[PDB]
């Protein structure tokens, strides 16, 4: 450390980190910008917070620390605090929980011609408005940007690092031998673009910032698996209350009643998922909502089928044009012995009309067996019509064909 | 540079931060002060805390900073830490769950006139008040209070940069719009100094909920409910399921009105509309309840039991289908035992027959009811869900 | 006082508060450790862990900061700033938030003989080993052990802080005239240990708290719900199969043994080498309405046997219509020309149906019988099996007491 | 030049103010005034038993090394300077149980010529509340904020209250102190009483520092019309609900589900009420024992159920129907309440009378099992004339001993002081 | 001590701590690491992150921090601040939502020839891919890589202490047991950094979870429930209480299913066990409920209605006996109009016992059905659960 120290003496003996390394007030430092991404953290949906581990890579040139390697017995780089050498203050403004700098303070590398390298980590909370219109089967565009706290556009600059062909590098980096891969959500582009705006004052001196937007898709077989099956064969469930009979014990009413309570279960479970924005409503969302009301349609229908069914004939009269429309949907699918007498007439004429009422009530009965099959299929073809046309939104719901390279 | 080092070393030679920086003390430093919303986090009701970021511009122009840029390289700027300097003690009077003054110390830009500009950010969590009355089509009108701790009027004069706050940079919420903000200045006397007067700067913001969430997941459901619940009253008394649905759907009924409890805050200024429309349906399926056992009650009296009312019989039978549309309901011991047997068959299967009938009326009259009910309940139900949420809901309209 | 700046000026001149107390080399410092529980604030069996509020009372010597009072106007006490002495680096080493210090740094009163009496609040979080076996009848042996980070035993030796009572007072202190008792936790034993290191730890100071819950809330809202369900699934079996509500009952039951199950939840703890005793019942209990739901089908089921179909077998009229019926209780109420002609075939065969009516309801009553005595069989036996498994959880959750001696 | 940059050269520079030493004798102590004025009361947690209060604090005392004379400043009255420059007593809130002591902002102290030393710091105070919970949702609640000095004992330091002056005469503030221009009102929680005192402890020793406090007390009426509106009302109307299965017939009506639902009702209410309050032993809550009354009920009301459908079910063929009871219950108790043709035709009267016999055996089973419903019907009658009136009382007496409760005359018993600004006691 | 006070005012009188403490620049610091995990706090599977309580020995020679004892009195080993003398940067490279570096700068012990033994705390809040395949029987390999930031392995050299990590004052845990645990060095290339390989030490923990817990709380109540399902095969169809078991079996399962969704993390890299088996349970019940709906359609078939089909006779009546208990199966014109009356009672009674009789074919087809899905039923019931839990737990039982 002889040597090192030696570099440091030499160096920081008159120096201030409070200015900007400029020969004179009108120039600019140009800082090179890069961003490598360790891990994708979460996309907290409730709290609309994208939680991600970087790297952030700043290098720029420093006159003051200019060195030899030949004065100095071959010292080529030098770590020293990253609080004893000026800084460009580059804060992620789009945080959400407050913090705007990095978390830990490396230390800088100052190499032989000047060059300043810093590449500190973070764990950085950026906000997120998600959309949820296709929500499981979305996708999501997170934004990441990055500014000088203090210094605009005339005295700070930012640019692109460039790789060693001298392209330049308009993307999040990724080192395969530092990216962990997210469970939930594949990241899928993620370019970089470095915007610059005039000043509030006409004529003043503008702003700049450099915005990474990661588009980032969303893996649906836990929610498929977990949520939509489920919901679907529950729903499903509600026709075989169709097929049930309209009389006592039956229990029609039970099945459709019970599973719209565990239609309303489904709904709170996507509930407590999705987030509490109003700008649009879930594809889960517009299903549940659909099946719930296809459900107490059903109820309805179950509880006009109960009544049709019970109609008994001393009360209910006979409805001619009922049965014509069952009729058109058939074919589509001695003053002793007078005593006795007297009483065995009373015993005919009582079970003569006992057997007709038992006839109307028949017919009451195929009534009700009728409305319910056509009823079925009515329900049928509107379940399933909807289920389709819901989820193909989803299906068609594909990430765009950005011109943009992979961002691997 | 060179330069500015020089100059910096200049400016704080024999600064002092603790006097306030004006030429002479009998005159007050003036601050203009601008709020700058860049988000509005959270809108906590049961809590009643707003959590925005924001960043609190501050300028004013400090006596002992001033040089000339020729004798300094031509330095018309310069970024001070703003620790080392004199700073107005801004504090958020409504804090709840922050800090009352600004933490981060950002730095400050300095020109050579000795104007400052200072704009730190903030996450401010202010108290504000709920006012629960029209949820989830709700206005929420509230504010921050914002100025000098310590220095009244006469010493440190604070003045709003602007009428309305800074909503250039401001992020759309996906809940709440702004619809009006404000900033006004108040010259306010506080009991523990009454002599001298406080200056503060109020920003105030309404938000309009966007309430498509809560009737996505709320009030559409309960709709399904309440109108399901009038349905029970068509359902015939023989099938056996009219009190499983009416207990279904009260049940169903608790669950909702226990998570909308807590979704609005405990406080009892006022009651919620949603919170008035879960109980008229509470009220309304109990109703429902209670008049179904009496309908079912009715639907098996017979000649063994109760005996009909001259009442009834003249209301449901022949009053009601005014309105209605139905059918308005050589002898020996062994051989003269046979005859006399025979004669019990008679007796006993007209007796049989006319109790049949008395319960057949019976049955006529829980008809006649259940459909009168169901009309009632069902232009019930229409009437008040109407007129819970009409009113809002044309106002909001209108406005 | 100008005497006191004086004083104090002589002592910290070249005083260094980084370098320990020792004279010689090799020389112990020893500091007396006493602790004082202002507040029990909670004791979170979700996270293992005691939060309390104390008082600390760290005493030793430092013969750097003694005077003579007379050369210094009398003055033989001074109370100087913590940050500016020597402190002994004692911590709460089993803390579970990873906070080691004290929460608010005070004065140390110094004598003019040296003794250093340092008395700092501490909100501290230690890790408590829940005993999850008798919960909520359970007393739980909460530590927490001080000790010095970096100072061994030769260095800094500790020992119990004795309260002026002496005798080496080895207990937490709390003052009853201001300590408010938990509303949940009742202290049985608080004493205190000088645990030193065999022949690698150091020497430590652990006060132990061992506390006995207050199990009135769960008693009150799990323990009596949970008893009126179990009584309420005894009575099923009272109840006749022909009113067609057995399945709704136990069914029912069961649903809400599973909701104050899932509620529960909230409130045990989640480790996984016991189970609590409450979490025992209610699996009995869950278990026991299984068995009552499938002995009501199978009542159900033997009730509703169709007599032209089903042959009772001989054993079985034996057993449930002659034996058992002895034993339970349940005595049968019985002890056991042309057209002339045709009338009389007529009237015969009237007689021959109403015969065969006879004999398939006499069969369907014996049926049925033996349902009713299988029902009284299993009501009895329910009853049993409810009464001796509550009495034996019961029993076993009573006499679990805390132990007499805080150290068997 | 400025005269406050004069005069701080003068009181710090010129005379070396060392901020670590007493502004007193050694033998002497500091009088410190101590008010409260309470900005918002921000919550009472239940469960947490934890007060959260916005409070600026105002802390006087004298020191007579920042004493100047006007006249030769200028004639300045007023100097205001960072808290850290001057020797502050360091007040904290002893009653924390979050472990934060001092106060949250460390805002400018202003002094005077003559030495006085103002300071009114604000802050956020999370203080620990023990909750009684025994009349919820009808309760009120006293909580305090302790203050007292950990860094200075009596010998050191003399907390007092605030000392106000009227026409000339002075008297202690002994109350916390409500600012209309700077108070907000809580919507669930209405003050009561407000006293302050200060309290001096003879059983700890002199060189203790918990030896004085000023405690600032809260006696607080929770507002129930949301938890009565939202709460009781549901809850009261379900569980009597049960009266109902004693009208319900003993065939369709289901009147065992019925029975059980409320049951459950009543659990779901049971338990989510629970978790709105800390689950401490010293009482049950009004509510949860209205739910515990009202679940026995509907459970006893369930096992009744149970039997009269037993009763209903029964026949002559599985049980008899013996005298005295049928007597009992269906007069005393409903009326309280309110040759070779002859061998060819022997086939036929042998059928006749096997036809008569059966259908006369019939109607025998048909009347006893109409005797067995109208016991059955006579059981459900005097269940509910037994089961109502217990249900009614039993829900008025709990309610009213909810109703009736309300926060003593006086903030503390024993003391007839009322601790009211209007009863300013002069000194 | 005034022999160590002065001898730490020597050693620092001319000390930078900004350099590597090496008397030569050319050689590296060698570096001793070693991690002590003193608790296991929380392994959060939703979010997969691991907290744990560790203890980071760190042992370096220090070349300007050295002394003759005989000149001090015999002062051998000293403690003092960590902050004020040069210490390496280790980081945690999987941070999660932590510190990445130590923030508690405890007192490092310095010996006299210039070794420095520094064992900082830490709470790491470690990012953990969550397998959960066979969860509540799953096991977690977690890993801890910390590595040196900003010094490459030519001027700063990290070695490992021991092969495994020190667990002598490990917290035993009520949910994980440590199967395994290895410490593994690493050299490797970064793309910012191509030139020069940077060291790590990855320190990795098996951790078997304990089921009892989860086997409770969640397993054995759905095995009640799933026992529950082919019951409803055994129940009458005249009982009219069938849908009421099925569907409270439904609900209940489906409210689990809430449970366990939130119980687990939203990852898509496989499907939970414990979420096969409620799928599966899902499944089996609402086949149970179609086949009893078709069922109950059976038994209550209309003879009038519904003729028998000779194929449905030869399927279940003919064949299928397997236990057989079963069966199988003078002269006045008003006299006149008596005998005619006699002659319609008994033909409408004949009329009466056929169609009974073919009614009671169709409930003897229903009861055979439901008496060969039973068996089916408790049978798919055993083996779906042991096909399901069985391979991990034998899994377990062998290893």
């Amino acid at each position: 450390k002889n040597e090192e120290l030696r570099l440091y003496h030499y160096l920081f003996d008159t120096y201030d980190p409070g200015r900007r390394p400029v020969q004179e007030p009108e120039d600019t430092v140009t800082i090179s910008l890069k961003v490598t991404l360790t891990n994708l953290i979460s996309l907290n949906e409730k709290e609309e917070t994208l939680t991600t581990s970087v790297w952030i890579g700043i290098d720029w040139q420093d006159y003051r620390l200019n060195y030899s390697k030949g004065d100095f017995g071959g010292v080529e780089t030098l770590r020293v605090p990253s609080e004893l050498v000026w800084l460009p203050e580059i804060v992620l403004e789009n945080n959400i929980d407050g913090q705007f700098g990095v978390a830990y303070e490396a230390n800088v590398l100052v190499s032989e011609g000047g060059y300043l390298s810093w590449l500190p980590p973070a764990i950085y909370r950026s906000t997120c408005a998600v959309e949820v219109t296709y929500f499981p089967f979305d996708w999501q565009n997170c934004s990441l940007v990055f500014r000088s706290q203090t210094y605009n556009a005339e005295e700070v600059e930012f640019v692109f690092a460039v790789d060693d062909e001298g392209k330049t590098i308009s993307k999040i980096d990724i080192d395969t031998e530092a990216y962990t891969e997210n469970g939930e959500w594949a990241i899928d582009f993620c370019p970089g673009v470095i915007r610059r705006h005039d000043g509030d004052s006409a004529g003043g001196p503008g702003e700049t910032d450099v915005i990474y937007s990661l588009i980032i898709r969303r893996k649906p077989l836990f929610y498929v698996i977990n949520i939509i099956v489920p919901c679907v064969l529950i729903s499903g469930l509600v026709l075989l209350a169709y097929f049930l009979p309209a009389q006592a014990g039956g229990q029609k009413c039970t099945v459709s009643i019970n599973v719209l309570l565990a239609q309303t279960v489904f709904l709170f479970l996507i509930a407590q998922k999705t987030p509490e924005t109003s700008l649009s409503v879930p594809l889960l969302g517009r299903y549940l909502i659909f099946v719930m009301v296809v459900a107490t349609l059903i109820v309805m229908n179950c509880v006009i089928v109960l009544n049709v069914s019970l109609r008994t004939p001393t009360t209910h009269a006979m409805s001619p044009r009922l049965r014509y429309v069952l009729l058109e949907l058939l074919p589509q699918l001695a003053p002793e012995i007078r005593c006795c007498v007297d009483a065995v007439n009373f015993v005919a004429s009582s079970t003569r009309d006992q057997e007709a009422t038992g006839e109307e009530v028949s017919d009451w009965v195929r009534m009700g067996k009728a409305l319910d099959s056509i009823c079925f299929w009515a329900a049928l073809v509107l379940f399933l019509v909807g289920s389709s046309l819901i989820f193909l939104g989803a299906y068609f719901n594909r990430v765009p064909q950005l011109p943009y390279p992979p961002c691997m | 540079s060179e330069h500015e080092t020089r100059l910096v070393a200049k400016l704080f030679e024999d600064y002092n931060s603790v006097v306030r920086p004006v030429e002479d003390h009998r005159q007050a430093v003036e601050v203009t002060v601008g709020l700058q919303l860049i988000q509005l986090i959270n809108v906590d009701e049961v809590n009643q805390i707003v959590t925005t970021n924001v960043r609190l511009k501050q300028q004013w122009v400090d006596y002992n900073l001033k040089w000339n840029p020729d004798d300094y390289g031509g330095v018309k700027k310069i970024h001070i830490p703003s620790e080392k300097i004199w700073r107005p003690d801004l504090v958020l009077y409504n804090n709840a769950d922050g800090d009352f003054a600004i933490v981060k110390f950002t730095k400050v830009l300095l020109d050579y006139t000795g104007h400052i500009t200072w704009t730190p950010p903030a996450i401010f969590k202010s108290y504000c008040e709920i006012i629960v009355t029209h949820f989830p089509f709700d206005e929420q009108n509230c504010s921050m209070k914002l100025g000098t701790w310590t220095y009244d009027g006469s010493v440190v004069v604070i003045n709003p940069e602007s009428d309305q706050p800074d909503l250039s940079n401001f992020m759309e919420s996906g809940e709440w719009v702004i619809k009006e903000s404000r900033g006004w200045k108040h010259w306010v006397f506080y009991a523990c100094c009454p002599s001298t007067p406080y200056l503060d700067i109020t920003y105030h913001f309404v938000m309009q909920r966007l309430p498509l969430y809560f009737i996505v997941n709320v009030i559409i459901p309960c709709l399904l409910f309440s109108f399901l619940t009038g349905l029970v009253f068509y359902l015939p008394t023989d099938s056996g399921e009219k009190m499983t649905l009416s207990i279904s759907v009260l049940l169903s009924l608790t669950v909702f009105l226990l998570v909308i409890v807590e979704l609005i805050p405990s406080t009892s200024s006022a009651v919620p509309l949603i919170g008035k429309y879960m109980l008229f349906t509470m009220v309304f399926v109990i109703a429902s309840i209670i008049i179904t056992v009496i309908v079912i009650n009715t639907h098996h009296r017979s000649p063994s039991t109760h005996v009909m009312p001259e009442w009834v019989r003249k209301v449901f039978i022949d009053t009601i289908p005014n309105i209605m549309f139905f059918s308005t309901m050589i002898k020996h011991p062994e051989v003269k035992s046979a005859i006399e047997g025979i004669k019990y068959i008679a007796e006993t299967m007209k007796s049989d027959q006319e109790s049949n009938n008395a319960a057949e009326e019976w049955k006529y009259v829980a008809m006649v009811m259940d459909h009168i009910l169901l009309a009632v309940f069902m232009l019930v139900c229409i009437i008040g869900t109407l007129a819970v949420f009409a009113g809002r809901l044309i106002e909001l309209n209108q406005q | 006082s100008e005497a006191e700046g004086r004083l104090r000026e002589k002592l910290f001149s070249g005083y260094d508060s980084t370098v320990r107390p020792a004279r010689e080399v090799g020389d112990r410092v020893w500091v007396s450790i006493g602790l004082t529980l202002a507040q029990l604030i909670s004791l979170n069996e979700k996270d293992e862990e005691m939060s309390t509020k104390v008082y600390l009372d760290l005493e030793w010597t430092d013969y750097r900061l003694s005077w003579d009072p007379e050369e210094h106007e009398g003055i033989d006490s001074l109370r100087i700033s913590a940050e500016s002495v020597w402190l002994p680096d004692v911590v709460l080493l089993n803390n579970n938030d990873g906070n080691f210090d004290v929460a608010l740094d005070i004065n140390v009163v110094v004598s003019s003989d040296g003794s250093m009496r340092w008395q700092p609040p501490g909100i501290y979080r230690s890790s408590c080993s829940i005993q999850v076996t008798y919960f909520p009848f359970d007393w739980q042996n909460c530590t927490m052990v001080f000790s010095s980070y970096s100072y061994d035993s030769s260095e800094v030796s500790l020992q119990t802080g004795l309260s002026p009572e002496g005798q080496e007072r080895q207990e937490v202190y709390i003052h009853e005239g201001t300590f408010i008792e938990n509303g949940q936790w009742e202290i049985i034993h608080k004493p205190s240990r000088l645990i030193q290191p065999s022949v690698g730890r150091r020497e430590e100071v652990t006060f132990y708290l061992i506390i006995r819950r207050k199990p009135l809330f769960y008693l009150v809202n799990v323990i009596a719900p949970c008893i009126l369900i179990t009584l309420l699934a005894i009575f099923v079996f009272y109840l006749p199969p022909d009113a067609g509500e057995k399945m709704g009952l136990s069914i029912f039951a069961l649903l809400t043994l599973t909701v104050f199950l899932l509620l529960l939840a909230d409130k045990v703890p989640e480790t996984s080498l016991s189970v609590p005793i409450i979490i025992k019942y209610l699996m009995f209990t869950m278990v026991l309405v299984t068995f009552s739901v499938i002995l009501s089908v199978v009542v159900l089921n033997l009730h509703h046997r169709s007599p032209h179909t089903h042959q009772m077998p001989l054993w079985v009229r034996q057993i449930f219509i002659h034996k058992l019926p002895l034993y339970l209780g349940l005595k049968r109420p019985k002890p056991e020309p042309p057209e002339l002609r045709e009338v009389v075939s007529s009237i015969s065969y009237i007689a021959r149906q109403l015969q065969e009516q006879e004999d398939h309801d006499v069969l369907k009553e014996d049926w049925q019988f033996v349902a009713m005595v299988v029902d009284r069989l299993f009501l009895w036996t329910f009853i049993i099996f409810t009464s001796v498994g509550t009495l034996v959880i019961f029993l076993d959750a009573t006499y679990h007491l805390p132990p007499a001696d805080p150290f068997p | 030049l400025n005269e406050e940059e004069r005069l701080i050269r003068h009181l710090f520079e010129e005379k070396a103010y060392n901020k670590e030493l007493r502004p007193a004798a050694h033998k002497e102590s500091v009088e410190i005034s101590l008010a409260l004025t309470l900005s918002n009361l921000i919550s009472l947690k239940e469960v947490e038993e934890t007060l959260t209060t916005n409070v600026w604090i105002e802390q006087g005392w004298t020191d007579s090394r920042l004493q100047w004379d006007a006249e030769d400043f200028g004639n300045i009255s007023v100097l205001r300077l960072p808290a850290d420059m001057v020797w502050l007593p360091e007040i904290v809130l002893e009653n924390n149980n979050d472990g934060s002591f001092q106060i949250s902002y460390s805002c400018n102290v202003l002094i005077y010529p003559s030495g006085s030393v103002y300071w009114l710091p604000p802050a956020i105070f999370r203080s620990s509340c023990p909750i009684s919970v025994t009349y919820f949702p009808f309760d009120w609640q006293n909580c305090s904020l302790k203050f007292s000095s950990l860094k200075y004992t009596t010998k050191e330091i003399t907390l007092s209250l605030k000392q106000a002056e009227e026409d000339g005469r002075s008297y202690p503030v002994e109350w916390i102190i409500i600012d209309p221009e700077g108070f907000t009102e809580n919507g669930e929680w209405e003050i009561v009483h407000r006293p302050a005192r200060v309290n001096v402890d003879p059983s700890v020793p002199l060189d203790s520092p918990n030896r004085q406090d000023v405690t600032f007390y809260l006696i607080i009426r929770r507002k129930p019309l949301f938890y009565v509106i939202n709460i009781l009302v549901p809850c009261v109307l379900i569980s009597f609900m049960i009266n109902l299965v004693f009208y319900l017939p003993a065939d369709c009506g289901e009147k065992t589900s019925m029975a059980i639902s409320v049951l459950l009702a009543q659990s779901v209410f049971l338990l989510l009420i629970s978790k709105r309050l800390p689950a401490t032993s010293m009482a049950i809550p009004l509510i949860g024992k209205f739910l515990l009354f009202g679940m026995v009920l509907v459970t006893m009301v369930v096992v009744i159920c149970v039997i009269v459908l037993n009763i209903h079910f029964r026949t002559p063929s599985t049980h008899v129907l013996s005298e005295p009871v049928k007597k009992l219950f269906l007069e005393t108790l409903p009326e309280i309440l309110h040759q070779e043709l002859f061998s060819e035709l022997k086939p036929a009267v042998d059928g006749a009378n096997f036809i008569v016999n059966h259908m006369k055996d019939q109607n025998n089973y048909n009347e006893e099992k109409d005797c067995w419903n109208r016991v059955a019907r006579t059981v459900d009658r005097l269940c509910l004339f037994v089961v109502t009136p217990i249900m009614v009382v039993g829900t008025a007496w709990i309610f009213l001993q909810g109703a009736y409760n309300q926060p003593p005359p006086q903030p503390f018993p024993g003391d007839p002081f009322s601790y009211l600004e209007k009863d300013k006691r002069f000194i």
